RNA sequence: ACCCACUCGGCACCUUACGAGAAAUCAAAGUCUUUGGGUUCUGGGGGGAGUAUGGUCGCAAGGCUGAAACUUAAAGGAAUUGACGGAAGGGCACCACCAGGAGUGGAGCCUGCGGCUUAAUUUGACUCAACACGGGGAAACUCACCAGGUCCAGACACAAUAAGGAUUGACAGAUUGAGAGCUCUUUCUUGAUUUUGUGGGUGGUGGUGCAUGGCCGUUCUUAGUUGGUGGAGUGAUUUGUCUGCUUAAUUGCGAUAACGAACGAGACCUUAACCUACUAAAUAGUGGUGCUAGCAUUUGCUGGUUAUCCACUUCUUAGAGGGACUAUCGGUUUCAAGCCGAUGGAAGUUUGAGGCAAUAACAGGUCUGUGAUGCCCUUAGACGUUCUGGGCCGCACGCGCGCUACACUGACGGAGCCAGCGAGUCUAACCUUGGCCGAGAGGUCUUGGUAAUCUUGUGAAACUCCGUCGUGCUGGGGAUAGAGCAUUGUAAUUAUUGCUCUUCAACGAGGAAUUCCUAGUAAGCGCAAGUCAUCAGCUUGCGUUGAUUACGUCCCUGCCCUUUGUACACACC
C-alpha cells in the first residue's frame, strides 16, 4: 500500500470538563433557599431543568436544542 | 475420512439404494488439496432418469484446518418407484413363453 | 470392518427407535394484574 | 551337372517344451534342495577407483599386478503400467482445408486491453482456453482509487474512574464544502446505558485461487472406464477392450480364448414440425341469424354491433392419444453391420435444435457473489463505516470486439404494409391506447391492464410501388463543431439521452495477415428481454427476406488412436 503520510495537527474529542455543579441555589440565611438560575417553561421540562447564562443568551439544555429563551 | 465414509456408504447400501456415492474434497492435514470418491452399487450419471432416480447434496464442513466438501449421491432402486416409472428406459423385458401341447387331431367340444 | 460395524450402530439406533419406549402467571397479562396505582408521582410547573 | 533317400561332421533357422529362469528368454542358459561326470578363471552392496603405493614391461603414450582411509541406503536387473518424444503407421472437424459466401484486417466513431499521463486515473484476466470478459452500459450510489470531514455499530471478561457525577446532547458564535457541537468560546443538560486500560472480539472489494469449499472454463465439435465366470503371467498385469469393415459414437458387423455384462454414447428430457380423429373455450375463433352502414341493384359485393341469440372447433389454444421404425422397392458391400438412389410420407442429415452428460486431468479462473472459508494483515489519525468533491471516460501511440460508409441491387420524398420471442403497477406510479397543445423532442386531461381480457394486429425493419436525383466526394457518407428547445435524475459542467438548424471530415472496395459458415443455414433486417431513474454501437432470444458453394479430401492447422523409445513417475514446467 502507502502507510501512512498525514500532515500531524490531530484531534481530542470532548473532556465533559470536571464542574462540582450545583453550588448555585442561593440561601440568604437560616435555611431560606433562593435558588439562583432560572427555570424552563416547557412541558418536557417540569421546572428542575434550568438555563444557562451567556451573552444575550438563556439556554434550556434538556431541550437538547430546541426553545432558546432570552432575556 | 474413510471409516466416516465408508460408513455412510453401508447405511445408505443396507438402506435398500441401487446405489449412492460419497465425494470428499477439501484439505485433511497436509497442505494440498485432495479428493476421495466412495461409491458403491450401480448408479447412471445421465438423462431424465437423474432427476428422476439420484438424489445428490453437498455440504461445506468447516473445520480448524479449512472446509471440505462433501457431496453425496444416492440411487434409488427403481422398482419401487411408487409414484414415476418403476424402471430405467434402458429396461426391456421379454415375457417367457410357455411349453405347448400340439397336434391333437382336431376335434370339438360342446355346450 | 469398522465402517461395516458403523453401520451396525446406525441399524441398532434405528431398529431401538421403531419401537423404544403450569407456571400459571402469564406476562401477557401480568402487568395487566400489576396494573394497580400509587406506583409514581406528578408535580410541577413553578415560575 | 541335376533329383530322391540315408549317414557322419559344419554355418544357421523354424516350431514346441517335457524342463530352466527374476524375467527378457534359453536345445542349453535343460537333466540343481530329488543339490556331486572332469577341469580352469572371475565375482561377493553402491561410491571412493582401476585412484594411491610398490614391483615389472615399454622409446614414448601407456600394459600387467593393484590397496586403504573415508563416504553412502541403496546403486542395479527384467518386466508391468502410465506420462512424454523435434519416431513410424492409421484417423477425425469449416473453432482444419477444399468449393464458395459474407467479412474483419484500410476509413470515422463506439467499446474493451496495453501504454503514457495522473492527486487518483481501483482492480481481476494475457495463445485457442485474456482483450462488447467479471453479466463491468461507473454522473451520486455503484466504489475497491484520490483530496478532505464524521461516527463505533470496539460483543463480552477482569480492572480502573465515579453517585460530591461514570457518561450523554446542544442553542448561537468561531469554525467548516456543509443548519456536522468535528473542534473551540460560554454552561445548561444528561444518570451508570458510557468511559480509560488489558484480555478478547468484530468489520474489511485488505494479502494469499500457490492454503481451501463451492462453482465454472478447458482437455472434450471427445469416446472412453469397469467388474463376473474363463484363457496367459510367480507377479504388477493381461485377454475381453481386436487387422479390417461400418457409425457422429468402444455405434455396430465381422474376426476371435473368450463368453456374456454395467457407467459414458444410445435410450431419456425439452422445444420446433404433423392430426377436418378424442376432451373444450366471451380471456381464442369461424359459419348462420337479429341489429346495422356503403356501393349496386336481379339474388350480390364491403364493413360496424365484448353478449340480441342459435350451431360449430378448420384456423388459435393444451390436456390425452396417434405417428417414424431411415418404411416399400431397388442398387452396392464379407450380399454382414451399413451405405446410396427412387416412390410414398408432416417428417427419412442422431427428423432439425437444444438440455443431461462417466473415469480423469489444470497448481486454469473466481477470497472483487456469498454471514462459504484456513492463515496473514489491519482494527479509532481504521485497510471498519459514512458524508462532500474528483477519478474509473484522463491522450503523442500499439492491440482487439463492434457500428456506420464509400452509393444507381442507391440515397431521398410520397405511398403499398407484413412477424415472432417477451414484459408490464400494492400498499403502487409499471405497460400505456385514446382527445387535445406542439415542427420535433415532448406536454396535458383521461382511460384499459396484476394481463390469451388492456398497451398490441406491438401496422418493426429490411422489403414492394410512383416519383425527385444522374455520376460529378453528388442530394453517397455523417465525423467534427457552433447555436437553441426538451426529458431522466438532488445533481447532467468533462457536454446522460432526445429534438431543430448550421458546420459537411475520413472514407472511390482496403497490404501482409485472419475470423465465420453447408438450408429456412449463410448473410441482410428490425423487434423483445437482461442491464435500466436516464444511457446499447453490447448480449440473450425472436421472427422477417433468403442465396452462391461442398457433400469431399488429409495439403495446411488442431486433436485423438495404435506402434515404438525412455535413465521421466512431482511423469519434458
Ligand atoms: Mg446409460
Ligand atoms: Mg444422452
Ligand atoms: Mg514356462
Ligand atoms: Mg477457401
Ligand atoms: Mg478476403
Ligand atoms: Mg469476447
Ligand atoms: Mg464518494
Ligand atoms: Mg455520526
Ligand atoms: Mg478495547
Ligand atoms: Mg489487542
Ligand atoms: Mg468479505
Ligand atoms: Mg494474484
Ligand atoms: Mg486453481
Ligand atoms: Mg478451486
Ligand atoms: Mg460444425
Ligand atoms: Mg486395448
Ligand atoms: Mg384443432
Ligand atoms: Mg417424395
Ligand atoms: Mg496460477
Ligand atoms: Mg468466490
Ligand atoms: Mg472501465
Ligand atoms: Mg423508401
Ligand atoms: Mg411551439
Ligand atoms: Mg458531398
Ligand atoms: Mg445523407
Ligand atoms: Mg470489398
Ligand atoms: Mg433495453
Ligand atoms: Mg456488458
Ligand atoms: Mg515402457
Ligand atoms: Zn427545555
Amino acid at each position: 500500500k502507502k502507510v501512512y503520510t498525514t500532515p500531524k495537527k490531530i484531534k481530542h474529542k470532548h473532556k465533559k470538563v470536571k464542574l462540582a455543579v450545583l453550588s448555585y441555589y442561593k440561601v440568604d440565611a437560616e435555611g431560606k433557599v433562593t435558588k439562583l438560575r432560572r427555570e424552563c417553561s416547557n412541558p418536557t421540562c417540569g421546572a428542575g431543568v434550568f438555563l444557562a447564562n451567556h451573552k444575550d443568551r438563556l439556554y434550556c439544555g434538556k431541550c437538547h436544542s430546541v426553545y432558546k429563551v432570552n432575556a | 475420512i474413510r471409516r466416516a465414509a465408508y460408513g455412510v456408504v453401508r447405511y445408505v447400501m443396507e438402506s435398500g439404494a441401487k446405489g449412492c456415492e460419497v465425494v470428499v474434497s477439501g484439505k485433511l492435514r497436509a497442505a494440498r488439496a485432495k479428493a476421495m470418491k466412495f461409491a458403491d452399487g450401480f448408479l447412471i450419471h445421465s438423462g431424465q432418469p437423474v432427476n428422476d432416480f439420484i438424489d445428490t447434496a453437498t455440504r461445506h464442513v468447516l473445520m480448524r484446518q479449512g472446509v471440505l466438501g462433501i457431496k453425496v449421491k444416492i440411487m434409488r432402486d427403481p422398482a419401487k418407484s411408487r409414484t414415476g416409472p418403476k424402471a430405467l428406459p434402458d429396461a426391456v423385458t421379454i415375457i417367457e413363453p410357455k411349453e405347448e401341447e400340439p397336434i391333437l387331431a382336431p376335434s370339438v367340444k360342446d355346450y | 470392518k469398522e465402517a461395516q460395524a458403523d453401520a451396525a450402530a446406525e441399524i441398532a439406533e434405528d431398529a431401538a427407535e421403531a419401537e423404544d419406549a403450569l407456571q400459571d402467571y402469564l406476562n401477557q397479562q401480568a402487568n395487566n394484574q400489576f396494573n394497580k396505582v400509587p406506583e409514581a408521582k406528578k408535580v410541577e410547573l413553578d415560575a
